[PDB]
């Protein structure tokens, strides 16, 4: 339903074929259908049609919280205790944030191997690629941080790897 | 390893010098001198049953006076003992900035200057 966007989490145009007949023979499959609609499926929608006549009766709502940003690890000084609390405490929130990006990811990625079937191999290659794309990125950003991980040690990281590629990229260019 | 025993101006046996009335005083909620009436009450409930006493009903007058001399002593040890502390820290910082050669000010660098050494876990 319209209950959460289709442009996070995308379906294709859901094609689906006409009923073709061959035969003269009853189909028990539909007439199950039927008996199935007019047992289950009306009673539980009038349930629910009452249900949701009381919930509209007394409607509120609640919001979702929005952060400021603050300043990061890399522009506290040393030992000031209170720039690095809120750097650190904004470093872990975009942790949080960046494992819910791979979890929208991975959600996309096996809900494209169920749908296309016997055709996954080839169908599904741009949701595989971009999960490669996705988890380089992350792996980078967090793998070998360890238990007792923190912002600066994520800092030492990334200024460890920038050496490196600077340093590659200067030996090719002498190259 | 006498560190203040020979501090100038020090009268021998005072153990309260009029400096210390600068300070603020121990409030009588303070939790120390909860703690020390409540070690008078446990001296009165050890004499209670030492003596072969009841001990929580035995001597009201006696426990009343051991902690109220528990509670009367420790105000005054409260008021020594802060103002000891206050000496201490008074003659750090006036020693701090008479010798200002001995405890410079360098220019701290932010972590995106600092080169950090990375351990990776695994
Ligand atoms: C860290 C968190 C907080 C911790 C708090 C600090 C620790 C506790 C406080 C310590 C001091 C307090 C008590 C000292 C005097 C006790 C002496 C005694 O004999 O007690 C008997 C006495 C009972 O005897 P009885 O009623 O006359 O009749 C009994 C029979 O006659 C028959 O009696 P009996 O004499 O014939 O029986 C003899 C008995 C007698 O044996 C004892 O009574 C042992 C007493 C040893 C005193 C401990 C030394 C000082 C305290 C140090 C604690 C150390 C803590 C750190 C870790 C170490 C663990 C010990 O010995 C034995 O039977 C042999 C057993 C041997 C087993 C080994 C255990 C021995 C050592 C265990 C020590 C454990 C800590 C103390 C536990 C509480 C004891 C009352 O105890 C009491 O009834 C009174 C206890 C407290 C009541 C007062 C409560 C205050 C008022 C109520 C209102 C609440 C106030 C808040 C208001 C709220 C708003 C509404
Ligand atoms: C197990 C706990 C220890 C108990 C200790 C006995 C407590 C009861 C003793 C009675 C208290 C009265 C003693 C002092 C009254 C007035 C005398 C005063 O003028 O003395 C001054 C000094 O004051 C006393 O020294 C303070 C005594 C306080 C002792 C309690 C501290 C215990 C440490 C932590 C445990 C908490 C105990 C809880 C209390 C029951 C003199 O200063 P000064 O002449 O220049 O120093 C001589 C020593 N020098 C030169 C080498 C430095």
């Amino acid at each position: 339903p319209d209950s959460w966007d289709k442009d996070v989490y995308p379906e294709p145009p859901r094609r689906t074929p006409a009923p073709a007949p061959q035969t003269s023979l009853p189909n028990p499959v539909t007439y199950l259908t039927k008996i199935f609609d007019l047992l289950v499926d009306r009673p539980v929608t009038l349930a629910r049609e009452f249900i949701e006549q009381q919930h509209a009766k007394n409607r509120y709502y609640y919001y979702h919280r929005e952060f400021r940003r603050v300043p990061d690890i890399t522009e506290c000084e040393e030992k000031d205790i209170l720039c690095m609390f809120e750097a650190e405490m904004q470093w872990r929130r975009d942790y949080k944030v960046d494992q819910e990006i791979v979890n929208i990811i991975q959600e996309r990625l096996k809900a494209c191997q169920q749908r296309e079937g016997e055709s996954y191999r080839q169908n599904c290659a741009k949701e595989l690629e971009q999960f490669t794309q996705v988890s380089k990125a992350f792996q980078d950003r967090y793998s070998d941080l360890g238990a007792h991980y923190s912002a600066r040690k994520c800092l030492a990281k990334q200024k460890q790897r920038m050496l490196a590629e600077r340093k590659a990229a200067k030996e090719a260019a002498a190259a | 390893m006498t560190m203040m025993s020979g501090r100038p101006g020090r009268v021998p046996l005072q153990f309260l010098p009029n400096e210390a009335r600068s300070l603020p005083p121990p409030k009588l909620t303070d939790p120390r001198l909860v703690y020390m009436g409540f070690l008078g009450y446990c001296s009165g409930l050890i004499d209670n049953a030492i003596r072969r006493r009841p001990v929580v009903s035995a001597g009201l007058h006696r426990q009343l006076l051991y902690v109220t001399s528990f509670v009367f002593f420790g105000y005054y040890l409260l008021k020594r003992q802060d103002y000891m502390y206050a000496l201490r820290d008074h003659d750090m910082f006036a020693y701090v900035k008479s010798h200002p050669e001995d405890f410079p000010e360098k220019d701290k660098k932010t972590y995106g200057e600092i080169l950090e050494e990375f351990h990776p876990v695994r």
